[PDB]
Order: structure tokens, then C-alpha cells, then sequence
RNA sequence: UAGGGACGGUCGGGGGCAUCAGUAUUCAAUUGUCAGAGGUGAAAUUCUUGGAUUUAUUGAAGACUAACUACUGCGAAAGCAUUUGCCAAGGACGUUUUCAUUAAUCAAGAACGAAAGUUAGGGGAUCGAAGAUGAUCAGAUACCGUCGUAGUCUUAA
């Protein structure tokens, strides 16, 4: 392959905008102990890429940032993010910096990047809340994760805080606490009392985390609840599929019984 | 010869506060907020309630020892009315009428400085 | 829009205080132009320091023709060259802070103003076809 | 000892020079002094030694800044009695665009001034919509009513709703 | 005294990023003091002797840029007011600089955003974020493929 300072320049005449091949050539030069020509390739990749194609420039920035996080410097990673900011939106560049810090396993730099997100993008939207929840969940403090997510949800609007709470509950069912996930699910079903979009989210999260007696019973309550025929049959069929995955034929039949009870009125 | 408190009177709408701390403000003396002298729940912002509160404030200021008072008159401020209510004049008139010397009128209402309403 | 331009005199003559030679002007022009200087800058420096009024009056003909006859031609005409470099400067500035929509709008303007004199230069065939704005 | 001061715009000096002796007679009855400076364009007001009402320097301050904010002298003097106060409503920070802002402010003024004059009659106040603020003199219930009608007029609801409910509340408090 | 481009000193609350400041508001901590304090035309829900309200010292949060602020400025319009720096840009003027008709008006198409979702009853046929399912890559909930909730439909606020 193209993996030098001569052969890569000679063989890149067909595709000068080759982002992945330029990243592989830069990593091959860095493994070949040429950090100077590696960084030269990583900086000239976005220049040999087109101007209007911002994603290729962001890929060259991520390649130089990964090379700096592996065998470079934090000043080069900040240049790579300023470069990322010179190749894209500043919040996405700082999130790429947080990802490079998480790949370099610097916990203090990861927390500082999540805090710099949770100020500006935390007052903007919920992506910084998701980033703070990701950092504190990898740090294994779900209390501080939920506190930072609630703080960023207070800083940002609250109209997407319901889906943020459902995402927090699904993440807690995935790799956190199941009682905390069920509590956040009940809080989300309280905040959306008119919408069963939190009820099906709770049922799917419990069935994903193998809480069958939770998921099928709550979905049976939702199917026999104040719903229509389609809204009852969907929840009851999902609960019956979860109950048959657990091994409960009579409960899968009683789910359809509650569906027939709620559809006829 | 005079020893000074500070009045810290607060003439909101719907109430009047007379709260005479020492010259720092850390240590308070004789808070007799209006809506406790006489309450019909309407007359709590009235000049009569303000002068009753100021007169027994001045009674406790004289029993502690304070003879003169720097007076700071504060309206409800913020993103709201910013003008003192009916009781701010009557409170310091009664504090001056009931033997207590008055100094240094100043308005310390919170002008909100480019506030938050959108 | 405003009336802001230059007012060429009624005289097509040498200014009669201009004792300087009518050939050393051309040598000074080719000195600046092969030390690498654009023709508007040639004309304004020849005006300001080695003071000529404009060289079409004092020399035989205009200075882009002087450069072309002295073998010193530009690859691309000057107006189109400066519009190209302004477009690529604002394009590098755009591929930077992707939220400067205003600069996106004025990139639309600069490219729409590229194409006008580019197709003018194609119909005159100053620079040839198969030139398609990189 | 106390002293306050406002500074007034240049076009007011030919009016303030006229009514200044009446200012001196309306404050020397309260035993409080005042100068106006014509070269720096200011009006200051000082508590003298013969002043036994300490609150009157605040009302004299409100008086001279009303003379700054362009309210006529016989309209302005009513501050000097106790059941009368100022309010300066701020309207500039409600809506974004200039067109809708001046249309809602002209809506606060009214066709031929009818909304503003009816509001003055109902609230017993003196109201000047001016620039991007609304000054008002009145009793404190009138100040409360005029603040709620102006701050709800900058929101979409028409102020003749408030004029209607003020007439309803007057003839509904008359029983 | 058509048009375009260069230069020069600039001009502007034009834009993007970063920085800095301001005092309110809200919350928390620490005191001091005691019985009430919101709010209203009156009241009430609410806050309250593990001390509220007020006062003083802080800290944190998200906004926002008071006056100055104008029949003023800038922007193609929507719009744009704290400082400083960077990134490009724009306009008027000055010009004895340059090119030489390079020009004017508007049918498709777009970036913009002032430009939206306040609470409730109801039908869900389709689609369907949220949730989950198999391979790509040191790393892939997107890519490819489906089940599937609100919503997408309606009516008043």
C-alpha cells in the first residue's frame, strides 16, 4: 500500500482526497518512525481534499488528532481541534477533542471537556448532557451522571428533557441501576402522562435488560389502559412477545385478553 | 456623640419593612415589618402601618442605644416596579418624628442592569 | 451606488514638466513586473514615485500591452485573478467556521461574479475554454 | 444634609427658566432649596438646615427628574403631596422587531389618543408614552394598574380589554 | 457623472469563533433577628419557630446586555447593542491605477430564518424517531435489514 513519503505521494495521483488512505499512510509513517512526514501528510490531507467537502477535512482533523493522542502531544491535539474548528463547527470539534481525550484515557481532560461542553452546548442543547452522562457513566457514578444531566437539562430547554430522561433510563437499564432505571421510567411516564412513548420505552428497556415481569406487566397495564384498539394491540403483542421470550404462554394469552377487553367499549 | 444604625427600609407594594441593622449590616436590630402592627391584609402597605412599625422600631433603637440612623430606602426593584410604595416616606417621617436623628438618604433598590425577561 | 472614480485629463500630451525619458519608464515597468508585481500596482507606483500620469500617454501604449510585448504576460487576467483568490480565501474561511451563513451568501455573490467575466473572457478567448473554475 | 441632581436636555431650558420661580415657591414652602445650572444643563436640589420633613428631598428629586422627563409644571407639582408617586415602565425589552414594537406602542397610545386618555381617566394618572419607556404619575393603585396594562400591552392582548375590565371593576366596586 | 478589479486611510450595535465584564433573578451555604411573608380590588393555592420574609458575606446556574439609545448606524431581507483578540467580508469616499462592454430586468432551484406547536377529547390505515435485533472497522445504537410507542390525522386553547 501507500505507506511512505515517496510512494504515497506517487500513488495518490488518482485520488488526492483519500481521507481514509491518507490517515492509513500517516499512521504507517508514524509506525515507520516518521512523525514529521506523518504530520505533514495529516495536515496536507485536508488541503489535497476538496474545499466544500467538510467531512473529509473533519476526517483529516480526526486522523491528526488520533495520531497526536497516540504518539504526539496535547498541544497538537488542541491544534487538531482548532484545526477541527478550522474544518467544522466548534461544538463538534470540541466533542472530537473529548473523544480523543477518552481514547487517550485522560480522566481529568475528559471531565474538563465534558464541563466545557456542558457550559456552552449544555445551555444550547442536550448533546452535552449526553456527553456528560457518557463520561460519568464510564466513570461509574450514575448519581453524578443524573445530576449533571438534570443540571444541563435545566440549562437547556425542557421540551426534549423527556426524551433525555428516557435516554437516561435506557442507559441505566443498559449499564447502570435497574431500580434507578425503573424510577426514571416512572418519572418519564409521569412527565408524558398523555403519551405512551415513555411507556413503550420503559417496556422495551426492561425487556432489553431482561426484566420480563416488569416489561410485560407494565405493557399489559398500558394496553388495558386508556388506549385505542391499535394502541392496545401493539402494546399487548409486544408484551406477549416478551412473555413468550420469557416462557409465559398463559400470560401471553392474558395480554391478548386485556387487549380484547380494552378494544371493545 | 451620636451612634448610628442603618434603617434598611423596604417600601414594596403590598408591604413595608423597617429593619435597622448596625453600621455593617451583619447584626440586625428591631425588625417590625408592617403587616404585623395592624393587619386587615390590605393596610399592610399603608402609611399608618409604616408609622406604627417605625415608632416601635425607634422605641427598641432607643432602648438599645442608637440615637441616629443612616437610612437606606429600597423599592421592590428587580424586573418590577422600582418605585417605593406608600410606606417609605411614612417610615422615615415617623423615625424622624420619634426622636431618632436621620442621615444620608440613599436609594439602594436593585436596578436590574439588563435583566431577564426573554 | 456612488460616483467614485478617476478623472483623466483633457490632455493626451506629455505634462511638459516631465523631463524623464520615454523608454526608462518601460524599463522601470519591466523591473517591477519581473520582480513580480501586478499591473495596477505597476501603474500606481509609476504614478507615485517615478511620477508619470498614466503610461498610455507617456509611452506608446497601455502597460498590459507593454508586458505582453516584453514577454511578461499574466497567466490569468488581473480582475479574474483577484476574484479567484477572494473566492478561495472566503472558501477557506467557510470550510472553517461552518456557521457563517453570511459568508456563504457572499460566496454565492463572488462565484456569480466569477462566472460573468469568466464567460466574457471565454467569448473573447483571452484564456481558452477547458477552464472551468478549478 | 442631602443633595440630589438631575441633568436635563438643552431644549427644556427656555421652559424651565420660565417656571423656575414657581419651583422655588413650591419647594420653599417645604423649606428645601434648589438651583438649576444653565451652562452644564442641570437641576440640583439640596436639603437645608431649616428642613424638618426628611422624606421631602425624595419627592423633590422626583419633581426635578419629572421636569427633566418633560411633564408640565402644574402636572409635576402634585408629587409634593403624599398620595402621589412616579413610575417608569420599561417597554423596550419585550419584542424584537421595530415594526411590531412601534405598532404595539402606537396601540398603547391609541387612535386619536383615546386609549391613553381613557386610561388616564380610569387610573387617575398622568401617563406619557415616550421613546421606549412609559412614565406615569398617580396614586399607587393607579401605578399598579398602569404597570399591568402596559406590560400586558407589550404582549399581544389589546389594552382596550384592560380599559373594559377597569370600567367593570369600578362599577363592580361601587356596590 | 456604464460596469468590473486593485490600492489607500478608514467606517459600522454586518457575520463566525474565542475571551472578558456587569448587576439582577433563582438556588445553596453561613450568620443576625423573630412570626408572619407572597399575591390580590379583595382573597386563596403556596412559603413558614430543622426560622420563612428582611439584612450581611459568599458560591453556583442559565439567561441577558439597564440607562447612554436617536424618525441615528450597519445588513439582501429576517435582523443586529458588554470588552478584547482572531478569521474572512462589505459599503461610502480619495485616485492623472488597471481591464475595455465585460451590461439592466425578471419564469425553475436555495441558503435564510420573524416564522410556529400553549393544554385537552378522539380515530391510528401507513410511516415512525425512543428501545431492541446480524456482519463492516483497535472502536460503529448511524450504513444495510425489520418489529415497534408518541407523533404523522382531527378539534377548541
Amino acid at each position: 500500500a501507500p505507506e511512505s513519503v515517496a510512494d504515497f505521494e506517487r500513488l495518490l495521483i488518482g485520488n488526492p482526497n483519500s481521507s481514509v488512505v491518507w490517515m492509513n499512510y500517516m499512521a504507517f509513517q508514524l509506525q515507520l518512525s516518521e512523525i514529521e512526514k506523518a504530520r505533514e501528510l495529516a495536515e496536507r490531507a485536508l488541503k489535497t481534499i476538496n474545499f466544500r467537502e467538510e467531512a473529509e477535512k473533519l476526517n483529516i482533523w480526526i486522523a491528526m488528532l488520533n495520531l497526536e493522542n497516540t504518539f504526539g502531544t496535547e498541544e497538537t491535539l488542541e491544534e487538531v481541534f482548532s484545526r477541527a474548528c478550522q474544518y467544522m463547527d466548534s461544538y463538534t470539534i470540541h466533542t472530537k477533542l473529548l473523544g480523543i481525550y477518552e481514547i487517550s484515557e485522560k480522566f481529568d481532560k475528559a471531565a474538563e471537556l465534558f464541563k466545557a461542553t456542558a457550559k456552552k452546548f449544555g445551555g444550547e442543547k442536550v448533546s452535552i448532557w449526553v456527553s456528560w452522562g457518557d463520561f460519568l457513566i464510564s466513570h461509574n457514578e450514575e448519581q453524578e451522571a443524573r445530576t449533571i444531566l438534570g443540571n444541563a437539562l435545566k440549562a437547556l430547554p425542557k421540551r426534549n428533557h423527556i426524551e433525555v430522561v428516557r435516554k437516561f433510563a435506557q442507559l441505566e437499564f443498559a449499564k447502570g441501576d435497574p431500580e434507578r432505571g425503573r424510577s426514571l421510567f416512572e418519572g418519564l411516564v409521569a412527565d408524558a402522562p398523555k403519551r405512551i412513548d415513555l411507556w413503550n420505552v420503559y417496556v422495551d428497556q426492561e425487556v432489553k435488560a431482561k426484566d420480563k415481569k416488569k416489561v410485560e406487566d407494565l405493557f399489559e397495564r398500558i394496553i388495558t389502559k386508556k388506549i385505542t384498539r391499535k394502541q392496545a394491540k401493539f402494546f399487548f403483542n409486544k408484551w406477549l412477545q416478551f412473555e413468550e421470550s420469557e416462557g409465559d404462554e398463559k400470560t401471553i394469552e392474558y395480554v391478548k385478553a386485556k387487549a380484547t377487553e380494552y378494544v371493545a367499549s | 456623640s451620636q451612634v448610628f444604625g442603618v434603617a434598611r427600609i423596604y417600601a414594596s407594594f403590598n408591604d413595608t419593612f423597617v429593619h435597622v441593622t448596625d453600621l455593617s449590616g451583619k447584626e440586625t436590630i428591631a425588625r417590625v415589618t408592617g403587616g404585623m402592627k395592624v393587619k386587615a391584609d390590605r393596610d399592610e402597605s399603608s402609611p399608618y402601618a409604616a408609622m406604627l412599625a417605625a415608632q416601635d422600631v425607634a422605641a427598641k433603637c432607643k432602648e438599645v442605644g442608637i440615637t441616629a440612623v443612616h437610612v437606606k430606602i429600597r423599592a421592590t426593584g428587580g424586573t418590577r416596579t422600582k418605585t417605593p410604595g406608600p410606606g417609605g416616606q411614612a417610615a422615615l417621617r415617623a423615625l424622624a418624628r420619634s426622636g431618632l436623628r436621620i442621615g444620608r438618604i440613599e436609594d439602594v433598590t436593585p436596578v436590574p442592569s439588563d435583566s431577564t425577561r426573554k | 451606488k456612488g460616483i467614485s472614480s478617476s478623472a483623466i485629463p483633457y490632455s493626451r500630451n506629455a505634462p511638459a514638466w516631465f523631463k524623464l525619458s520615454s523608454e526608462s519608464v518601460i524599463e522601470q515597468i519591466v523591473k517591477y513586473a519581473r520582480k513580480g508585481l501586478t499591473p495596477s500596482q505597476i501603474g500606481v507606483l509609476l504614478r507615485d514615485a517615478h511620477g508619470v500620469t498614466q503610461a498610455r500617454v507617456i509611452t506608446g501604449n497601455k502597460i498590459m500591452r507593454i508586458l505582453k510585448s516584453n514577454g511578461l504576460a499574466p497567466e490569468i487576467p488581473e480582475d479574474l485573478y483577484y476574484l479567484i483568490k477572494k473566492a478561495v480565501s472566503v472558501r477557506k474561511h467557510l470550510e472553517r467556521n461552518r456557521k457563517d451563513k453570511d459568508a456563504k451568501f457572499r460566496l454565492i455573490l463572488i462565484e456569480s461574479r466569477i462566472h460573468r467575466l469568466a464567460r466574457y473572457y471565454r467569448t473573447v478567448a483571452v484564456l481558452p475554454p477547458n477552464w472551468k473554475y478549478e | 444634609e442631602s443633595s440630589f441632581m438631575t441633568l436635563f436636555p438643552k431644549y427644556r431650558e427656555s421652559y424651565l427658566k420660565t417656571i423656575w420661580n414657581d419651583v422655588t415657591r413650591a419647594l420653599d414652602k417645604h423649606n428645601i432649596a434648589c438651583v438649576l445650572d444653565l451652562v452644564e444643563g442641570s437641576m440640583t436640589v439640596k436639603t437645608t438646615r431649616k428642613t424638618y420633613d426628611p422624606a421631602i428631598i425624595l419627592k423633590a428629586r422626583d419633581l426635578i427628574k419629572l421636569l427633566a422627563r418633560s411633564v408640565p409644571f402644574p402636572q409635576a407639582v402634585k408629587i409634593l403631596q403624599d398620595d402621589m408617586a412616579c413610575d417608569v415602565i420599561k417597554i423596550g425589552n419585550f419584542v424584537t422587531n421595530k415594526e411590531r414594537f412601534v405598532k404595539r406602542r402606537q396601540r398603547l397610545v391609541g387612535p386619536n389618543g383615546n386609549t391613553l386618555k381613557a386610561l388616564e381617566l380610569l387610573t387617575k394618572c398622568y401617563i406619557l408614552v415616550q421613546g421606549n419607556t412609559v412614565s406615569a404619575m398617580g396614586p399607587f393603585k393607579g401605578l399598579k394598574e398602569v404597570r399591568r396594562v402596559v406590560e400586558d400591552c407589550m404582549k399581544n392582548i389589546h389594552p382596550i380589554y384592560h380599559i373594559k375590565e377597569l370600567m367593570i371593576k369600578r362599577e363592580l366596586a361601587k356596590r
